[PDB]
């Protein structure tokens, strides 16, 4: 990166602690977010310069923010969500029944 | 029979103030962090400035 | 980002805010003592309720 | 067991969170710095300019 | 598994009823409440297969879920190659880094499993423009036994699980006057761990994945199913009927 | 830190719970000194009682 | 309840107050520097003619 | 939130008063031993029984 | 050392969390009593007193 080049670059580095400030308040916002998941971030750089033997490029820049886990971990428990329901309420029943001639 | 809906009655509304103390507790102590996480963010945002 | 940090400060207070109002909304369950006090809190248990 | 599935791995908690902040504070803080610097070479320029 | 995890306390209720039946053998009450809880019990049985079956079955899965997830890494990371290559020599400075990240990756076969490629002499300036980038020399990949995998690019290997009887099935093909299949020796720290739990070998004569720890695991919960399904039914057998009617069973010349 | 954990031991407090109820039935059956109060309890001792 | 409607939003909060407070304080410092910016160019537009 | 600072914590004590008098009064019908004390509190019982 | 030194601030986490780990697994005999609460921790114990 130029003179300029490094000054930018340099800001940009700040601004992605920024941004990644700005992430991690939302995760702290979101500590009781009880049905959030986690959302972080990416970086890149950019320039050019010359002696032989590999690709270049240089500086800081950001890249996107993602998440992904054991989708169907969910789907795992989602199912025994299900049946905690049926049990439950057919306890919940049975005791309302017991009480009716005790 | 009168006792048994009146316990029950209250069991459907009955709310554990221990249990929601911790409750409280738990949002009370967290909602300090974040007091504290947004200070240091303003803190942050000024002192650059130089 | 550059504007929304103009947001930013304003949304530390609006996280703040949400946790402003569970305290308090903690608070008349403490002092009503009960796990709901609105209609919209829980129907379910509300119509049951009554 | 799927109780407790909401909050080691992915699902919102704090002691991951807080530490985490600490780290961009450090790196905030240098980039401050650093770029502080560069007014400096900044200076430099002109000056040799002159 | 605690003090009256089910089963345990199952059996016991099974026959703290024979206790009070015994006591009175009249009480129909007993028999009502205990056939049931009997049932329960072999409901039980019924889920918990059921849950050990279902895992095994996501673990199954997890080979397709896992070959899928990994393939496209396997093009992902040979397509990176392409990338630092050209019809002519590059500058030295950054795809050192771009490796690094595409390396950790290399690291992800670790973590499955492993594999390796070779690293050796080449020149990367002009004077002529005459030249190129380019990845054999310093990238040529082997894994799990065989050895052929692109620079650039992945390679036609695939599953799938029939059409009639519809379970798993893999293969490969390849051109030099030779034409076989995928399954290598494979392994892995999770390559491995999902062949080596799962059952590996297939006999479609079984119609089973023959080995499996898992499976091996199932197969010794029915070899417990199975043993006492006959003991209660010698001892229930004992009891006196007045017809007996056998079950309806194969070659029974 | 967000999946497996940090509810458990909001669990423990509901638990801790569970036990103080547990705890009382106990009570009021040393209070009463009789084995069961209800159908589910106990069917032998409501076979061998009936 | 009329009360509480009103007050539910109407006047001073502390983190509200607090929030704007920093703000404008940055707000005042940021122009500060830039003016002075602008005053280094005064120098630097007489010289251009000086 | 705002004005709701204002008076919020006087509420509380707004409402802690009725709460106090309330256990206060229950206070007074233990230490007179009657489960109504005046006319205006349940007049049937207290001018029939009279 | 050098790139330990953003990777170290991370093993503090890592070391934080080992204790929160920690405290909480000593959270599984504070609510059991018990010396190990699952199978895995000694399979003998569970399965002798079986």
């Amino acid at each position: 990166m130029g003179i300029f080049g490094t000054l930018y670059t340099g800001v940009t580095g700040l601004k992605a602690s920024e941004v990644q400030i700005a992430t991690t308040g939302n995760n702290i916002s979101n500590a009781n977010a009880t049905f959030y998941t986690r959302q972080r971030v990416v970086q890149t750089t950019n320039g050019y310069i010359t002696t032989g033997g590999v690709q270049v490029g240089t500086g800081t820049a950001v890249e996107s923010i993602v998440r992904l886990h054991d989708e169907y971990s969910y789907y795992k428990l989602k199912g025994a969500s299900n049946q905690l329901e049926y049990t439950k309420y057919m306890a919940s029943t049975l005791q309302e029944i017991a009480q009716r001639f005790p | 029979l009168s006792v048994n809906v009146q316990s029950i009655k209250s069991n459907v509304i009955d709310v554990d103030y221990g249990e929601a103390m911790m409750n409280l507790m738990q949002v009370q102590l967290a909602y300090q962090a974040s007091l504290k996480a947004s200070t240091t963010i303003s803190q942050l945002s000024l002192l650059n400035y130089m | 980002m550059r504007i929304t940090n103009k947001l930013n400060f304003t949304n530390s207070v609006n996280n703040s805010m949400g946790g402003q109002s569970a305290l308090y909304q903690i608070s008349q369950q403490l002092a009503s003592g009960l796990k709901i006090q609105n209609s919209y809190e829980d129907a379910s248990t509300y119509i049951d309720n009554t | 067991s799927v109780y407790s599935e909401y909050q080691s791995k992915s699902g919102v908690n704090t002691n991951e969170e807080l530490a985490a902040l600490i780290q961009y504070q450090s790196s905030y803080g240098a980039a401050a710095k650093i770029v502080s610097t560069v007014d400096q070479m900044l200076d430099t320029l002109l000056g040799l300019k002159s | 598994d605690l003090q009256n995890t089910g089963i345990l306390q199952d059996l016991e209720n099974y026959n703290k009823a024979w206790n009070d039946f015994a006591s009175n053998p009249n009480e129909n009450a007993t028999k009502i409440a205990l056939v049931k809880a009997s049932q329960t019990l072999t409901e039980s049985v019924n889920n918990t297969f059921a849950t050990l079956d279902k895992i095994q079955k996501k673990v199954n899965d997890d080979i397709k879920n896992t070959v899928d997830e990994i393939n496209k890494i396997g093009e992902e990371i040979a397509t990176i190659n392409k990338q630092i290559y050209g019809q002519e020599a590059l500058p030295t400075e950054h795809a050192n880094e771009l490796r690094d990240r595409r390396d950790e990756l290399e690291l992800t076969l670790s973590k499955l499993v492993s594999a390796v490629a070779s690293k050796n002499e080449i020149n990367q300036d002009n004077r002529l423009d005459t030249t190129i980038t380019d990845p054999g020399h310093q990238y040529n990949l082997s894994i799990e036994g065989f050895s052929i995998v692109d620079g650039i690019n992945f390679h036609p290997l695939k599953l799938d699980y029939d059409d009639k009887n519809k379970s798993y099935s893999i293969y490969y093909e390849t051109p030099d006057e030779k034409v076989r299949d995928l399954t290598a020796k494979i392994s892995g720290g999770q390559l491995g761990a999902q062949l080596d739990l799962r059952g590996r070998n297939y006999s479609k004569s079984e119609g089973k994945y023959e080995d499996g720890i898992i499976q091996g695991y199932m197969d010794s919960l029915d070899t417990f199913a199975k043993t006492m399904i006959n003991e209660t039914n010698n001892l229930y057998a004992s009891s006196a009927k007045s017809s007996v009617t056998s079950d309806y069973l194969s070659g029974l010349k």
